[PDB]
């Protein structure tokens, strides 16, 4: 569980110290959701069959919709598709 | 950067230490870092495993916990209706 | 019967001519009839508040949660009437936001909880930027999205550590485990602080507030109230940490001081945003309890009706300003509505009683919200937190009365020549009349929840 | 104290938590 | 009864707690402006928030254990007479008006009068002392 | 929601302790509970192994 | 039957033909005077709460018939004297303000009539829940009455109310919560019986005590009062109802007997010093102050400070002197404030003293209603007040002789108010005013004269409605 | 001079409308560097400081609860 | 640009017969009164220390007279 906490913490304080490039912050926040699954999957492997790995397939299916709403909302961080502005 | 990130890396290392089992001390903080040292797990042999299955059991649990599947149907529904009604801009 | 309503009216918004001001009348009347013919579950609700569980992971607590979803239906009917009578095609995701909120008020186990808090949060991210021809909403939605993502992985990391210490998931399996391994306590306060993103506890403070001022007023009524009740109703339904073991009390101390020290504000939206923040901070104090939910269940309704009311009153006060702000947001300054008592002063009376609500003068609300709050506190023994709650009430009352004192000074030049704008007036009159006549039936509920 | 606004132009004043520089005085497309 | 405290034993540990708080927080407050530079000049911005933390413990808990040695037996009335000395370091925060530092001393004392222990427990039905037992009723 | 576990064998002798209400006897399940815990994490197993390898280290 | 007054509510609905809505609002209180006077023909003896009404209706919405009486229980007792203080003052406000309505609106009368009924229900309350739900319901009406209709900076004036008398109030909420969670009952008329042991009988005393410290002011805050008195809006209840609103000495007498049978640990080392140095300091604050209403506001603070040391005396003389100050000051001081507001503010619109001096030379009988009334505030050899502060000094000297031995300088400092005031009010030049108008408005004469006769007619002390030491003593 | 003292009692109320009116500007000046643009970075560093300060104060709690300056220094801001 | 709909706003009038206001102003005396009725400016000077300590001391002397003489025998 070193393997998941370290990638989670580095994604987290990458999301803190991110004074460049909004999308690197956005993908660090993405990689949090796979830093957490390396914790979850190895806890399930150290335990058993499907108890936590059900939550793992849930968080994968939902992390998809996370990135989908995040893109389709980042498109509207401005005007829409493109016009005159400043 | 360094003036907060060094302290934050230390505090989050202590958080990974706080994931340890039950000791109300700093002994558990050192215990998880030595978790590989005293131990190598022992596998076993097949006592009555009839049918072969790896992610089949995931769908068996997805049948037992069917309601979260029918609700993440709704979250995928939201994942398609939202980007319509936030970017299409109907006329 | 919400899923059937959603799948019906997503098909109904499909193949629609983009009239899109009638479908909300159908959703309003549908939720009205659903409440009117689904209140019959209250007889089968409680002999001794007997819980009922869907498939092991979802819980129906017939005294608490069966009131919470009724409040959700009620305030949704009010919002749906507020959009009737400037809009885009959105009530589908209003209803699915409701579906997520009701799942987290019914969620026994963390898989359902996490799915539903994230469904709910995605709904908030979307509703923030449906009005996409803004520069306010464009910034606010992305800010809400990124921090909801952080707080989402904080949720999931709390519960993943919870799974790492115990191979179960249910809090039904916590079952007064009194050996109380210390990481169970730390996991649980981490899950508490994770769910407490929405209240904007004073270190997590400022970020919600710019979002509330950067949404249109027809939206910031909806998301200063839905997750405010939702995540806390989960948090009181299961009492995670019996006391604070000083972690949460510090959070509410710096909240209820350090958000009421946010006194001087000229923007209206900021002002009642801090109001809805600190009155949400109130009900965090009986998250610090055990076996106490009556004060919480009463304080939600006997806050949220009035929160809805003051937003509806400053909706009605757009008509009287002789200036407006941006296309999406009309009335952001306090000093816009100066001489309102020389306009239709009956709504000034309503605004008066719903702000005297929030300060808690006795005979309408505060002697029945804050009295139950304080008896729940002093039942436990949190003697210091009582007097800091009192200080919070006084200093909150100061910027509350700021609204009434700017409301009724003197008008420059406006009295009367107009047409009418009504038939939603019975909604605001219903909320104001239920605010200042609850002292009549303040004992019937005391018996009814004693039998549930 | 007290402040008020009825005319907002030359926007983006930095030194404020939230200033009187609004978001839609005029738009562009 | 009670036990008198190790005044140095609390004192040096509290001073290290205050200095660690001055490192982890009073140097974290460097996000606030656009004067950038990282390490050598952070404490140019932040010399006036360090020892506001570290001096606070040396003011407070030193006074607290000394009061426990003077008016003994561990009463809450130590705290009101403790935290006033904390106001003295608050007085060193603002050397403008000594009337205002006496003001902040007495108000910090009244603040310290109450914060003895938040989230008290083991009071199942609280706030009912009981008299000597003669089949008592008016408590719980 | 508990698949065929490598630690299922300590639910029953924990849950049959909480079949009767001895979780309000508050200690009758603690041997059962911490045996469930040693099925979970093998803590005292691991301390026992650390002890015997320390004895190995001094030969 | 039931709807015999809802038909009269139809009379009120059609009565807005004549658009004043004022004469009906006076005749309503005029009928309320008789509706209290017939009620005064009942409380004979036996010293229990005579009438009864539940009015929160545990098994109804408006009735009183149950066996599990989870309701408000609004009823009468030996409080009734204050009720007989009240209903002869409630029209007397409105008639005192009948002319200078200041036509922004008529609803001013509805506000004054509203709090006039609300503090009647305060006197008709019994329970801690019931007394609290009326003890601050006045305050929104007070706030609207200060905010509009005030003269000075109303944003400065009105907020001091809902700062302070809400502050002490929701401190009283702590004590009400604690005694409602110990007893799980609050029927203060029916519970002079508790095994409440001390050291948790003590902090509830503190929680009640700083509340009534705010209401009847003491030297921690007493600036609450005189700026409400400074910007005093619209003569009738500019002061007079907010002057009877500080008859929360009914709280210190109705409460603080029935479950403070052991509070002598904090009786003498707290109340007497905090009373005595108000009667010294706050009464001494009227020398240089120049507003004409502030100098009698401080006199009101002084009279109530005398009265509460009478209250805390454990002697029946002290209690009875306190109650008769509660009626006596509520007679004399509303008359003085009606003088300075109704016929001396309206003549001049100015409340300072420095260019205000000089009367008796164009307003003759105004000064004759000044000097005897200011003597009735002075202490007055006959009963305007006298036997009030007399018996209060008696009880205060009995319980503790030294602080009474300083507290008898109250009569000196009472003289310091008016006898500095009056001679530099009636000094015959009047060279900055323009010889304004008639003094008595022939109805202002009635409103001053009714309170003057009501003060003076308490000579034979009528104690019939008060078995005085019914429940306030100790062995 | 008794009146002059009675205005020192307003100096127990004037500052309630003045020291709170310094507390408001002190509370609104913190985390308000950019505050119109770039508001993500303020809040992200802020919640880092949240989890660091809160976990560190849990560590301060369960060693010596008498050390109650870490909240009192936080009240030095507002 | 669309704002401020067609509700015709008149001019309001607080109404009375004209007061002859049979006085004068005395602007310096109004200045003195307005200086009296405001005490923002109480800067806690060196005389104010003697004042506030005199109030607290007159409290303390009456206290030590009272609580040590609760009973006269
Ligand atoms: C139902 C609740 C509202 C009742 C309204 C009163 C019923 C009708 C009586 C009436 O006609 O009062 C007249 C007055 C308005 O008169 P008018 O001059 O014509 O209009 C204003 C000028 N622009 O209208 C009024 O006087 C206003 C009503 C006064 C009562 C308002 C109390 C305000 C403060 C709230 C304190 C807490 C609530 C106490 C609960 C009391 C419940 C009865």
């Amino acid at each position: 569980m070193f393997i998941g906490t370290i990638i989670l913490v580095l994604s987290f304080l990458g999301f803190v110290f991110n004074r460049r490039n909004i999308i690197l912050a956005f993908i660090c926040l993405e990689t949090m959701l796979l830093g957490i699954n390396l914790i979850l999957l190895r806890n399930s492997v150290l335990f058993d069959d499907i108890s936590g790995s059900l939550f793992a397939i849930v968080i994968i299916i939902l992390a998809g919709v996370e990135s989908a709403i995040g893109l389709s909302l980042l498109v509207s961080y401005y005007r829409l598709r493109g016009v005159i502005n400043s | 950067l360094p003036l907060v990130l060094i302290s934050l890396i230390v505090l989050t290392i202590s958080g990974l230490m706080i994931y340890s089992n039950d000791s109300i001390l700093i002994n558990k903080l050192l215990e998880a870092f030595g978790n590989d040292y005293n131990t190598i797990i022992t596998q076993d042999w097949f006592n009555i495993e009839n049918t072969t299955l790896l992610t089949t059991i995931g769908n068996v649990l997805l049948t037992n916990n069917a309601f979260i599947l029918l609700v993440l149907a709704i979250v995928l529904l939201l994942g398609i209706i939202g980007p319509i009604s936030i970017t299409m801009k109907h006329k | 019967m919400l899923i059937l309503a959603i799948i019906s009216l997503i098909t109904f918004v499909s193949m629609s001519k983009l009239s899109d001001n009638r479908a909300i009348i159908r959703l309003i009347n549908i939720y009205l009839i659903l409440v009117l013919v689904l209140d019959s579950f209250l007889y089968l609700l409680f002999l001794n508040n007997q819980t009922y569980t869907v498939m092991g992971e979802l819980l129906i607590f017939n005294s608490f949660t069966f009131y919470i979803d009724m409040l959700i239906y009620f305030i949704m009917i009010v919002i749906s009437s507020l959009y009737g009578y400037p809009k885009k095609e959105l009530i589908i995701l209003f209803l699915i936001n409701i579906l997520g909120a009701l799942l987290i008020v019914h969620s026994n186990d963390f898989i359902t909880l996490f799915v539903a808090i994230e469904l709910q949060s995605y709904s908030i991210y979307l509703i923030t930027a449906i009005y996409n021809s803004s520069y306010k909403a464009s910034k606010a939605s992305m800010l809400y999205f990124f921090m909801g993502g952080i707080l989402s992985i904080l949720i999931a990391y709390s519960i993943n550590t919870y799974y790492s210490v115990l191979n179960s998931y249910t809090l039904h399996s916590l079952d007064s485990l009194i050996i109380n391994t210390l990481d169970l306590n730390l996991i649980l306060i981490a899950l508490s602080l994770g769910l407490l993103f929405k209240i904007g506890i004073a270190p997590l403070h400022k970020w919600l507030i710019s979002i509330y001022e950067n949404t249109p007023i027809l939206i910031t009524i909806y998301i200063s109230l839905i997750p405010k009740i939702s995540i806390l109703s989960y948090l009181v339904l299961s009492n995670i940490s019996i006391n604070s073991l000083v972690i949460s009390i510090l959070a509410i101390l710096t909240l209820l001081v350090g958000s009421v020290g946010g006194l001087l504000q000229i923007k209206i939206k900021r002002l009642l945003a801090f109001s809805g923040l600190t009155n949400a901070g109130y009900m965090m104090l009986l998250l610090l309890l055990n076996n106490n939910e009556f004060s919480y269940l009463y304080y939600i309704t006997q806050y949220s009706i009035s929160h809805l009311a003051i937003f509806m009153i400053i909706i009605f006060s757009i008509y009287y300003i002789n200036y407006i702000n941006n296309q999406y947001n009309p009335i952001i300054y306090v000093n816009q509505l100066k001489g309102l008592i020389h306009d239709n002063a009956y709504l000034v009376l309503s605004m008066a009683i719903v702000v005297f609500s929030f300060i808690g003068i006795p005979p309408l609300l505060g002697f029945f919200g804050k009295l139950n709050i304080l008896m729940s506190i002093l039942n436990n023994g949190y003697y210091f937190i009582s007097i800091v709650l009192i200080v919070a009430s006084l200093i909150s009352a100061l910027y509350y009365l700021y609204l009434l004192n700017v409301s009724i000074q003197d008008k420059n030049n406006i009295l009367i020549n107009s047409n009418e704008t009504v038939s939603s007036v019975l909604s605001y009159i219903l909320s104001s009349l239920i605010i200042l006549i609850t002292f009549g039936f303040i004992y019937n509920s005391l018996i009814i929840d004693i039998f549930n | 104290d007290l402040l008020f606004r009825t005319s907002h132009m030359v926007e983006d004043l930095e030194t404020y938590d939230e200033d009187s520089p609004i978001n839609t005085s005029d738009a562009n497309t | 009864h009670f036990h008198p405290y190790n005044t140095l034993g609390l004192a040096t540990q509290s001073a290290m707690v205050g200095l660690g708080a001055g490192v982890v927080a009073a140097a974290a407050r460097n996000s606030l402006a656009t004067g950038p530079r990282n390490i050598l000049t952070t404490f140019s911005k932040s010399g006036g928030v360090v020892t506001i933390f570290t001096g606070a413990s040396i003011a407070y808990v030193f006074t607290y254990c000394s009061a426990a040695n003077l008016r003994e037996r561990k009463d809450g009335w130590n705290h009101m007479w403790a935290g006033a000395a904390t106001g003295a370091v608050l007085g060193a925060r603002t050397k403008l008006v000594p009337a205002f530092i006496g003001w902040t001393v007495l108000c910090g004392a009244a603040c310290g009068l109450f914060g003895w222990t938040g989230a008290r427990f083991n009071a199942d039905r609280k706030a009912s002392l009981e008299q000597s037992p003669k089949g008592f009723v008016q408590e719980d | 929601t508990g698949g065929r576990n490598r630690c299922f064998s300590e639910w029953q002798s924990f849950m049959h302790c909480t079949a009767k209400t001895d979780a309000k006897s508050r200690a009758q399940c603690l041997p059962n509970f911490e045996d469930y815990m040693e099925c979970l994490h093998h803590t005292k197993e691991k301390a026992r192994l650390r002890e015997i390898e320390s004895v190995l280290k001094q030969k | 039957l039931l709807s015999s007054l809802y038909l009269f509510n139809r009379i009120l609905a059609w009565q807005g033909n004549v658009k004043h809505f004022y004469l009906f609002a006076s005749n309503l209180l005029l009928l309320f005077i008789v509706v209290l006077y017939i009620n005064f023909n009942t409380f004979s003896n036996s010293f229990q709460f005579n009438f009864e009404l539940f009015n929160s209706l545990n098994p109804f919405g408006l009735s009183n018939s149950d066996i599990s009486n989870g309701l408000l229980f609004g009823i009468d007792g030996l409080s009734l004297t204050f009720i007989l203080l009240t209903v002869l003052l409630i029209p007397l406000t409105l008639l005192g303000n009948w002319y200078n309505i200041n036509f922004n609106s008529n609803l001013y009368y509805t506000l004054v009539l509203a709090i006039g009924l609300v503090i009647l229900l305060n006197f008709w309350a019994l329970d801690y829940i019931s007394f609290y739900i009326l003890f601050e319901a006045t305050l929104p009406l007070l706030f609207i009455l200060i905010h509009i209709y005030g003269s000075s900076d109303s944003e400065r004036a009105s907020f001091y109310v809902l700062m302070f008398t809400l502050s002490g109030s929701l401190f009283m909420l702590l004590s009400i919560v604690v005694i409602s969670i110990v007893l799980n009952t609050t029927n203060f008329i029916n519970h002079n019986l508790f095994v409440l042991s001390l050291d948790l009988q003590t902090i509830i005393w503190l929680g009640l005590f700083i509340a009534i410290m705010v209401k009847t002011p003491l030297f921690p805050i007493h600036v609450w009062l005189p700026v409400v008195h400074s910007e005093s809006p619209l003569a009738g209840s500019m002061i007079l109802a907010g002057l009877i609103l500080k008859l929360a000495l009914y709280a210190i007498l109705r409460l603080l007997l029935p479950l403070l049978c052991e509070a002598q640990i904090l009786y003498t080392p707290m109340i007497y010093i905090i009373s005595l140095l108000t009667i010294i300091l706050t009464s001494l604050a009227t020398l240089r102050q120049i507003d004409l209403k502030v100098i009698i506001a401080y006199s009101s603070i002084s009279h109530m400070g005398i009265a509460i040391l009478g209250v805390c005396s454990n002697t029946s003389l002290g209690i009875y002197g306190s109650i008769v100050l509660g009626v006596a000051h509520g007679f004399v001081s509303p008359a003085l404030f009606l003088i300075v507001g109704g016929i001396l503010y309206d003549r001049y619109h100015i409340r300072i003293v420095n260019y205000y001096k000089g009367l008796t030379t164009y307003m003759p009988q105004l000064a004759t209603y000044i000097i005897i009334l200011s003597f009735a505030n002075i202490g007055t050899p006959l009963t305007g007040n006298f036997t009030g502060e007399f018996l209060s000094l008696q009880g205060g000297f009995i319980r503790n002789p030294i602080i009474g031995g300083i507290s008898c300088i109250s009569v000196l400092l009472a003289a310091i108010y008016q006898l500095k005031l009056t001679n530099k009010l009636t000094g015959g030049i009047s060279s900055i005013y323009m010889h304004r108008t008639n003094d008595v408005t022939i109805r202002e004469k009635f409103i001053m004269n009714i309170l003057i006769i009501s003060t003076l007619i308490i000579g034979i002390c009528p104690q019939i409605m008060y078995n005085l030491l019914y429940w306030t003593v100790n062995n | 001079i008794a009146h002059h003292v009675d205005k020192g009692s307003l100096y127990r109320l004037g500052p309630v409308g003045i020291n709170r009116l310094l507390n408001k500007a002190s509370y609104n000046v913190i985390n308000l560097s950019s505050n119109t643009r770039s508001s993500l970075s303020m809040n992200s560093m802020l919640i880092l400081i949240t989890i660091v300060s809160l976990l560190l104060l849990v560590l301060v709690m369960n060693v010596n609860f008498i050390i109650v300056i870490p909240v009192l220094i936080s009240i030095l801001y507002i | 640009l669309k704002p401020s709909s067609a509700i015709q706003r008149g001019p309001l009038n607080k109404g009375g017969w004209d007061a002859p206001h049979a006085l004068h102003n005395d602007g310096a005396i109004d200045r003195y009164a307005h200086w009296r009725t405001f005490y923002q400016e109480r800067f806690k000077y060196t005389r104010a220390t003697g004042k506030s300590t005199l109030i607290f001391l007159v409290a303390f002397p009456a206290l030590i007279g009272y609580v040590a003489y609760q009973s006269e025998g």
